[PDB]
RNA sequence: AGUUACCCUAGGG
RNA sequence: UCUCUUACUUUUAACCAGUGAAAUUGACCUGCCCGUGAGGCGGGCAUAACACAGCAAGACGAGACCCUAUGGAGCUUUAAUUUAUUAAUGCAAACACCUGCAUUAAAAA
RNA sequence: CCUCCGCAUAAGCCUGCGUCAGAUCACUGACAAUUAACAGCCCAAUAUCUACAAUCAACCAACAAGUCAUUAUUACCCUCACUGUCAACCCAAGGCAUGCUCAUAAGGAAAGGUUAAAAAAAGUAAAAGGAA
RNA sequence: GCUAAACCUAGCCCCAAACCCACUCCACCUUACUACCAAUAAAGUAUAGGCGAUAGAAAUUGGGCGCAAUAGAUAUAGUACCGCAAGGGAAAGAUGAAAAAUACCAAGCAUAAUAUAGCAAGGACUAACCCCUAUACCUUCUGAUGAAUUAACUAGAAAUAACUUUGCAAGGAGAGCCAAAGCUAAGACCCCCGAAACCAGACGA
C-alpha cells in the first residue's frame, strides 16, 4: 500500500476502500500522535465514557480500534444517520452509522465506580504488565467450542513427540528408513 | 553536504580499517615514509638562504624536485634514480620563442652483475648512473642493502633487498653448500644488515601485496562446533568433579 | 526442486533425488476441446517433461503414456497509472495422456439481509392518484 | 474461491516445514564442519568496484583453465574510483534528505500536538 | 532491424569488453537507468 | 600571404 | 499544342448529416476621389443592417547580392619563425641497437 | 464490381478484431490459448588425406578459372531433454528477403446522402486545318 | 452559468553533527541477469611578467528575516517519451472527524447578433448614436521592428577613497593597520536573453 496511504474505516483492501484510495490518490496525510504499542490501552471490548462531541457522558463498547489513526469505534455512539441499499427506485432503508473517535476523546471506566479515569499500565507479580486506574487502586482487564474435522491433527496426535535428536540429516534417515541403497559415492567437483 | 574526513585522508583512514589494520605495524610505518628521494635530475640548492643578485636581500630558497615519470620497463631493471622528463622547452633557449613538448631518455645499458650474498648472475638494464653508485657501494649486495626504497625506485631492486635480508635473518646454509666458511665470510661482511626475519618478509612488497599474504596468514579452516563444545562440556564435567 | 542449485552428475555418480519436490502443480480445466485421455496442468518454468512425469507417477500414482508442454506468454500490454507496462506472468502448460486407456472429464467443481428484505417487501409504492402528496399523513 | 484462508494455512505450514528442516541442517553443518552457509562463496570485488558476495558454481576443470570464468574481472582499474565516490555522495545525499525530513516531521509533530 | 546487431553493438558484453564500455554502464549506474544496456 | 561556386555566425544596406 | 474551344464521365465542388486542424491575428466601429505624407491625416463625395458563392486589383504575406566584425573555419604556398617530431646525415657516449648535441628535407604548426 | 495480389517461411514485432462484460462517422477488465515429427539447439582425440568446375554434363563452348570428399589407431553404450510455434503483425508516413499461384480454389470494396454552379484535376470524343 | 477558479503538504534547500553502503533462496562478464569442460595578519608586500593584460609568496603570527507544486531536487521518476547508441528527459495532487456520511473572482463564451461615420474615446447631452475634438503604442533612425489574449514566471551583484551620521580623540581600532584631526562603525555604486568556433573523452557511421 503506497506512502501516505489515508487510512478510513472499510478495511484497508475493501471494496469501498480501493474506490476511496484508488492506487494514484496523493492526498494530505494526517497527523497522527505517536503512541507506542505499550502505551496503548484502549481494547476492542472496552467501556469507555464519551467526552466530547454529541453523545458526551455515554458509555459504550469500543467494536473497532484502528491504531493506525488513534481512532476507537464506539458502538451505538457518536452516531449520523445514513442510507443503505440505495437502488435506482429504492431510496434504501435508513440506519445508524458510528464515526470514529480520537483516544483522546474517550476514557476508560472502572467496572465498580463506573466513572472516567485515568489509567497506567502497571507490572504486577501475577501479571508482567495490567492496567491500573488513578484515581484507585483497582485492575481493569483486558475482554475478549470446536469440532475436529476429516483433515485436522488431533491434539493426541499433533502434540506427540516422535523426534529423536540425532546427528543425521533428513535425508538420511529417509533414505536408511525406507531403504534406498546407493553404492555410487559421489565424486568432488570444483567450487569456485 | 560534507564528508567529515578531507578526501586526500581517505587512503590513510583505508589502511586502518580492515585488513589493513591487521597488518605489521613496520610494514604499515614503511608505507607511512614519505622522506624525499635524492635529487638526481637537478642541482639542490647549497644552503637553505641567499642573497640575491638583484635586490642583495637574504631570501630563503627551497629546493623543487623535477617530476620523474619511471616507465614500467624501470621496475623491472634497476636504474638510478633516473627515469624520463617529460617536459616543455622553448624553441632556442628564448622565451619569445613557441613553448614544444620534450622528453628526457636516460641511457639504458644491458648488463650483467653477481649477487654475491644470492650468488646469482643477473643481467639488468641498468644506468651509468647506477654503475657509478654501484662502485662508490662497493658492489651490488652493499648497493641493493643501502640504497632506501625511494633512491632504488624499483620493485625489483626490492626484491633482491627482501631475499638478501631473508638470507641474512634465516642465516640459510643454501647460499654455499658444502663451504661453511666462505659462507660465515659474506653473512659477516654484511651484518650491519642483519634484520629480523619478520621484518625481512614484509620488505619491498607493494600494498595489494602485503594484504595478499595477510589473507593467506589468516586464513584458516572454521573449527567445528562440535570440539568446542566437547571440550565445554570437559571443562563443566571437570569443574563438577573439584566441587 | 525449484529454486535450488542441482549437484553436478559425474560418470559413476549416484543418482540425484528430490526428497521435498518444491514446485507445485495445479490441473486446469481444457480451453479447448481434447481427447478424453488428456489431463492439461499448469506447472512451473523449471519444470520439465520428465520431471512431470515422474510427479504424477510417484505423488499421486497416475500411470502416463505422454507428456507434452508448451510456454505460454503473458500479456504485457496493460498500463499502470504511470504509463508502466504491467506484466501478465508467463506459464507452462502441460498435456499428459493418460496410460491403459484411462479416462479423465474435468469435475463440476461449483454445481443482516433478514431486516433489508423484509423492507423490501414494504416499499409502498407511491399512489399515482395521489399526486405527490406524502402518505404517512392520517388526514 | 470457497475458502481462500486454507491455501495460505497450507502454505504457512510448509514454510515452517522449511524452517524446521532448515534449522536442523545448518545446526549439524555448524556441528561437523564450522561453516555457516551450505553454498561456499567469497567476498570479491567486480569491475564495477563494488563488493560482493560470489557464490561458487560446480565445475567439473579446476578454475586456471575455465576459459569462460577467466573472462569475468573481479578487480576493479583505477578509472572506478571516481564512480565510487560519485555514488557514496549521492548515498549521503539521500541519507540527508531522509534524516533532515524526519526531523521536520517531528517538529511538526510538536507543533500540532 | 536487427536483434544480433543490436546486442553486438550495444549489449552488456560489449559494454564490459572495453574500460569506455565500461565507464558508459558506470555512467547509467549513478543515473540510476533502468536499462544499463540493451 | 593568396583564396573559399563548401564557406560559417552576428549585424547593416 | 495552337486557330479556338466544346461536350460528356469521375474526382473535386455546393447543400444535408457525423467528426474535426493549421499557418495567421496590436486593437478595429476595417469606404471612394484628390492632396499631403494612406481604410484611418486635410478637402470633397458616398453611406440602413445582415449572409452565402465567387474573383484576385490593393492590404497582408522566399530566393538572392554586397559590406562590416581588431567574429570564425577550411584549402594552397616561396606570410612570420620553428623542426616538437618522421627520414636521413655529422659529432659526442658504448664496446651495431640505445642515448645526447647540431644540420638537411618531406609532412607539420 | 476489383484483384500488380495472395498463401507460407525468414526477418522484425510481442498477445495487438478469440470468449465474456463495459465505456468510447457510428480502448478497458476478466478468462482462454501456440502441444514436435518442422526449425533451432551438434559433433572424442592424435596424426594423416582433399590436381581435374557448374551449365540436363554428353559432345561443343570457353574464361573471369570455380561452391563441395577421407584414412589409421585409440575411446565409446546412456538416449528423444530444452527452446520457437498466437494475430488483422514489421520499417517509415510508400519500402520490404525467399518459395509457391501466375488469375486465382486465395484476397478484397472505388460511391456517408444529394445536387449537377464556377474554378481546379484526370479521362474520353471532337468539324476544317495539322506546329501556325 | 459554463469553462473554470481557489487550497497545503508531499517533499526539497542551505548548515550543523557524524566518516556510509552493500549475501532470504535463486540468476547474472556467453546475446548480462544463462546449472555444468583445455582562520587572522605579514600582504596585494617581496617578487614574476609582450616588466603588460595580469600573476603573486614565504620567514613570521596565531537550526533557518529557506522554497511551498511554473517554487524548492529533474524527480510522482532518471519513469513515460525521444534516440541505433552515448545521450537527452517531462507533466501532474488538493472534501471532510467520518465517504461503513456524496455561491462571489482572468481570458473565452452564454444569458443577450447588428443599424450612416471612421485608433473607437473625450467634451458633452434630456438622450446609446447622431455634433465638435482627436495621425494606436514600443524600438530605431536627425524626426520599418514587435505584439491574439489571459494567468504565472522574468532581468544592477563590488564600500578603496570621498560624503552623511555616530563613538572616541593626538589618538583610533577587541594584536596585525592607520594617524601633521585622525581613526573606528554604519549607510549608500556597478543587469537579462541570444554565435560560429576550439579542446578533452565517449557513441555511432
Amino acid at each position: 500500500l503506497p506512502p501516505h496511504y489515508r487510512y478510513g474505516m472499510s478495511p484497508p483492501g475493501s471494496v469501498a476502500d480501493k474506490r476511496k484510495n484508488p492506487p494514484w490518490i496523493r492526498r494530505r496525510p494526517v497527523v497522527v500522535e505517536p503512541i507506542s504499542d505499550e502505551d496503548w490501552y484502549l481494547f476492542c471490548g472496552d467501556t469507555v465514557e464519551i467526552l466530547e462531541g454529541k453523545d458526551a457522558g455515554k458509555q459504550g463498547k469500543v467494536v473497532q480500534v484502528i491504531r493506525q489513526r488513534n481512532w476507537v469505534v464506539v458502538g451505538g455512539l457518536n452516531t449520523h444517520y445514513r442510507y443503505i441499499g440505495k437502488t435506482m427506485d429504492y431510496r434504501g432503508t435508513m440506519i445508524p452509522s458510528e464515526a470514529p473517535l480520537l483516544h483522546r476523546q474517550v476514557k476508560l471506566v472502572d467496572p465498580m465506580d463506573r466513572k472516567p479515569t485515568e489509567i497506567e499500565w502497571r507490572f504486577t507479580e501475577a501479571g508482567e504488565r495490567v492496567r491500573v486506574s488513578t484515581r484507585s487502586g483497582r485492575i481493569i482487564p483486558k475482554p475478549e467450542t470446536w469440532i475436529d474435522g476429516p483433515k485436522d491433527t488431533s491434539v493426541e496426535d499433533a502434540l506427540e513427540r516422535t523426534y529423536v535428536p540425532c546427528l543425521k540429516t533428513l535425508q538420511e534417515e529417509v533414505m536408511e528408513a525406507m531403504g534406498i541403497k546407493e553404492t555410487r559415492k559421489y565424486k568432488k567437483v570444483y567450487w569456485y | 553536504p560534507l564528508h567529515k574526513y578531507p578526501v586526500w585522508l581517505w587512503k590513510r583512514l583505508q589502511l586502518r580499517e580492515g585488513i589493513c589494520s591487521r597488518l605489521p605495524g613496520h610494514y604499515l610505518r614503511s608505507l607511512e615514509e614519505e622522506r624525499t628521494p635524492t635529487p638526481v635530475h637537478y642541482r639542490p640548492h647549497g644552503a637553505k638562504f641567499k642573497i640575491n643578485p638583484k635586490n642583495g636581500q637574504r631570501e630563503r630558497v627551497e629546493d623543487v624536485p623535477i617530476p620523474i615519470y619511471f616507465p614500467p620497463e624501470s621496475q623491472r631493471g634497476l636504474w638510478g634514480g633516473e627515469g624520463w622528463i617529460l617536459g616543455q622547452i622553448y624553441a632556442n633557449n628564448d622565451k619569445l620563442s613557441k613553448r614544444l613538448k620534450k622528453v628526457w631518455k636516460p641511457q639504458l645499458f644491458e648488463r650483467e652483475f653477481y649477487s654475491e650474498i644470492l650468488d646469482k648472475k643477473f643481467t639488468v638494464t641498468v644506468t651509468m648512473r647506477t654503475l657509478d653508485l654501484i662502485d662508490e657501494a662497493y658492489g651490488l649486495d652493499f648497493y641493493i642493502l643501502k640504497t632506501p626504497k625511494e633512491d632504488l625506485c624499483s620493485k625489483f631492486g626490492m626484491d633482491l633487498k627482501r631475499g638478501m635480508l631473508l638470507r641474512l635473518a634465516r642465516q640459510d646454509p643454501q647460499l654455499h653448500p658444502e663451504d661453511p666458511e666462505r659462507r660465515a665470510a659474506i653473512y659477516d661482511k654484511y651484518k650491519e644488515f642483519a634484520i629480523p626475519e619478520e621484518e625481512a618478509e614484509w620488505v619491498g612488497l607493494t600494498l595489494e601485496e602485503a594484504i595478499e599474504k595477510q589473507r593467506l596468514l589468516e586464513e584458516k579452516d572454521p573449527v567445528p562446533l562440535f570440539k568446542i563444545y566437547v571440550a565445554e562440556l570437559i571443562q563443566q564435567l571437570q569443574q563438577q568433579a573439584l566441587s | 526442486a525449484r529454486n535450488v542449485v542441482y549437484p553436478l552428475y559425474r560418470l559413476g555418480g549416484p543418482q540425484l533425488r528430490v526428497f521435498r519436490t518444491n514446485f507445485f502443480i495445479q490441473l486446469v480445466r481444457p480451453g479447448v476441446a481434447q481427447p478424453e485421455d488428456t489431463v492439461q496442468f499448469r506447472i512451473p518454468m523449471e519444470m520439465t517433461r520428465v520431471d512431470l512425469r515422474n510427479y504424477l507417477e510417484g505423488i499421486y500414482n497416475v500411470p502416463v503414456a505422454a507428456v507434452r508442454t508448451r510456454v505460454q506468454h503473458g500479456s504485457n500490454k496493460r498500463r499502470d497509472h504511470r504509463n508502466v507496462r504491467i506484466k501478465k506472468p508467463d506459464y507452462k502448460v502441460a498435456y499428459v495422456q493418460l496410460a491403459h486407456g484411462q479416462t479423465f472429464t474435468f469435475p463440476d467443481l461449483f454445481p443482516l439481509y433478514s431486516m433489508l428484505e423484509e423492507e423490501r417487501q414494504q416499499r409502498q409504492s407511491s399512489d399515482p392518484r395521489r399526486g405527490g402528496v406524502p402518505s404517512w399523513f392520517g388526514l | 474461491m470457497p475458502s481462500p484462508e486454507r491455501l495460505d494455512k497450507v502454505v504457512d505450514s510448509m514454510d515452517a516445514l522449511d524452517k524446521v528442516v532448515q534449522e536442523r541442517e545448518d545446526a549439524l553443518r555448524l556441528l561437523q564442519t564450522g561453516q555457516e552457509r551450505a553454498r561456499p562463496g567469497a567476498w570479491r570485488r567486480d569491475i564495477f568496484g563494488r563488493i560482493i558476495w560470489h557464490k561458487f558454481k560446480q565445475w567439473v576443470i579446476p578454475w586456471h583453465l575455465n576459459k569462460r570464468y577467466n573472462r569475468k574481472r573481479f578487480f576493479a582499474l583505477p578509472y572506478v574510483d571516481h564512480f565510487l565516490r560519485l555514488e557514496r555522495e549521492k548515498r549521503a545525499r539521500i541519507k540527508a534528505r531522509k534524516e533532515n525530513l524526519e526531523r521536520k516531521k517531528a517538529k511538526i509533530l510538536l507543533k500540532k500536538f | 532491424p536487427s536483434n544480433i546487431k543490436r546486442k553486438n553493438k550495444h549489449g552488456w558484453v560489449r559494454r564490459l569488453s572495453t574500460p569506455a564500455g565500461v565507464q558508459v554502464i558506470l555512467r547509467r549506474m549513478l543515473k540510476g537507468r533502468k536499462s544499463l544496456s540493451h
